[PDB]
């Protein structure tokens, strides 16, 4: 595939991408959208970050990684269905404003699983 | 100086009894060791500020929370204050407001140069910097609709009308230039009215603490230069207050610097902020000096300069406890002791 | 790598929490919608590894370095290098994590 930056859309905390967007943030001129969404903190309802997510990484043809915060413990099915590859998205779980990376993290699952 | 009591005696009494509630050194540290965040909540609510911790449930009850009762706190014991002042104390309340409003007006031109739904702008403006057009500036779309909306209507005309020919904006950053240019101009104006209508010792008080504050916009701007390609040393001295202590020896040498050898060799031509461009932090011993002139202010116990006092030693005490807050619930205790507590 | 996520990024997040401290208010809404492309990007991955072409993401620094800085006080240049090794530590466990379904 093609090169593309990273995202980070999950409505636990968007402070998350407060304090990465100072070395490393995406938006699209060309589209005029910002690919680096904000997860609002809870302030929308997950149907919009779905719509985000299906956008970014099944619509998107360049690749990159992506991230989410603490809802990506939320999320963990439409997590699993999105990750059955690393691309166009390869998603991450940071810890945004709390200290949210437990074993329920998608990919942490899928690796104690296969532990 | 004998008549102030006629006009503020009850004012400045008041704002020291709200001073004398400030956190106490050993209730500080022991808030600390109480990294919990109920622990430090309820800490808190032995701290003078009352029962604020309980107000919220412990499930939502972090850092940012604790800021935010504390900002709270801060506002309506300001609205308070200026509320039961008239005259010359009310039109220095209303400038410590304009200083805040200037940065909130700043966030209210976020949303013109680029759509952005102003409707989270407004209900996340900073309180204490409330300004009367707000909803109006909100309303208007285009750059000269908001300029307007803020050249009318708005107390901050006369800041507009000292710069920002048409608004434009389209190569100038507002929070790195247009918040600058604004905060330079209430500089120079915070520092001229203090000359021309406020009394002694407050008038000395005044013109030292705006000094200050102009110095420390100049060593921001000066540590920015290097860092941008814009901002020419020419606009630089235009970016300066033109106005505080350091000038015009220290602050006109270091606007014509643009290597990072002028900036901190210029800091030294003045005896008092020798060692900050060499040693340490700069917003950390800023933050330090800020508070020791709070207190110095405070000291004098019979002037207008003491609410000015109050306000930023509290402000550095807000400061203080996002720090501690933040260190505790979050847990970093390696710098949980950088905040400062003289007070 | 997961494990760094949780306390690296915690301390790159107090980095903004200082950061912020020295502004004295949250510099996200500033920071949002800074720039169309921040100082960084994922380059295509190519490696191949015991036999298997693994597809590992080599991320580098945008050659326009520093597009969204230089807003506020000092302290957002720190904020931004140290949001930048924490990204660096991201493509790192992205290509571990692409490695790991490949």
């Amino acid at each position: 595939a093609e090169k593309r930056t990273l995202i980070a859309v999950i409505a636990d905390e968007d402070t998350t991408t407060g304090l990465l967007l100072a070395g490393i943030g995406q938006i699209t001129p060309e589209t005029q959208e910002k690919n680096f969404f904000v997860y609002q903190e809870g302030k929308t309802t997950k149907e919009e970050i779905t719509d985000k997510f299906n956008h970014f990484t099944e619509e998107r043809d360049d690749i990159a990684i992506l991230l989410i915060n603490q809802h990506i413990a939320e999320n963990i099915r439409a997590r699993v269905d999105s990750f059955t590859n690393a691309f166009p998205a390869i998603l991450e779980i940071p810890s945004k404003d709390h200290p949210y990376d437990p074993e329920k993290d998608s990919v942490l699952k899928r690796v104690r699983k296969l532990f | 100086g004998v008549y102030f009591n006629i006009d503020n005696g009850f004012i400045e009494g008041v704002v020291r009894g709200y001073r004398n509630g400030l956190l106490s050194n050993n209730q500080y540290i022991n808030l600390t060791q109480c990294d919990t965040l109920e622990d430090l909540k309820l800490q808190l609510s032995s701290t003078d500020y009352g029962n604020f911790l309980s107000s919220v449930s412990s499930e939502s009850l972090t850092t940012s929370l604790i800021q935010e009762y504390a900002s709270s706190k801060l506002y309506h014991e300001f609205n308070y204050i200026r509320d039961q002042s008239s005259g010359s104390t009310r039109k220095f309340m209303d400038y410590i407001t304009y200083g805040y409003m200037i940065d909130n007006v700043a966030l209210m031109i976020t949303g013109t140069i680029h759509d952005r739904d102003k409707g989270e702008i407004l209900q996340r403006c900073h309180p204490l910097g409330w300004f009367d057009t707000l909803p109006t500036l909100s309303v208007a779309t285009d750059l000269e609709s908001l300029y307007e909306t803020v050249l009318v209507d708005t107390p901050l005309a006369p800041y507009f009308k000292n710069c920002f020919d048409t608004a434009e904006e389209l190569d100038d950053m507002n929070i790195e230039i247009i918040r600058n240019k604004l905060y330079k101009a209430y500089l120079e104006d915070f520092y001229n009215f203090v000359t021309e209508e406020i009394p002694e010792p407050a008038k000395e008080c005044m013109q030292t603490l705006l000094g200050f504050e102009a110095d420390r916009r100049s060593i921001n701007i000066a540590l920015n230069s290097l860092q941008s390609s814009d901002i020419d040393p020419d606009l630089k001295s235009d970016l300066l207050p033109n106005i505080g202590k350091l000038y015009p020896l220290a602050t006109f040498h270091l606007a014509q610097a643009q290597d990072f050898e002028g900036v901190r060799a210029a800091l030294a031509n003045v005896y008092e902020y020798r060692g900050f461009l060499e040693t340490g932090n700069l917003e950390d011993h800023f933050y330090q000096l800020e508070m020791e002139l709070c207190r110095d202010a405070f000291t004098q116990q019979f002037a207008i300069s003491t609410v000015w006092a109050w306000m930023k030693s509290k402000e550095q005490e807000v400061r203080n406890i996002t720090w501690i807050a933040e260190c505790i619930a979050q847990n970093q205790r390696e710098r949980i002791n950088n905040y400062i507590s003289v007070y | 790598a997961k494990q760094k996520m949780g306390r690296v990024m915690q301390t790159a997040a107090f980095s903004l929490a200082e950061v912020s401290y020295a502004t004295g208010e949250n510099i996200g809404y500033q920071v949002q919608e800074s720039v169309s492309t921040a100082r960084f990007k994922v380059r295509a991955r190519q490696e191949n590894v015991s036999g298997v072409y693994l597809s590992q993401f080599e991320s580098y620094i945008d050659p326009e370095i520093n597009d969204f800085r230089l807003t506020g006080l000092g302290r957002g240049g720190q904020q931004v290098q140290r949001a930048k090794e924490i990204y660096s530590r991201a493509v790192e466990t992205l290509v571990e994590l692409a490695s790991l379904q490949t």
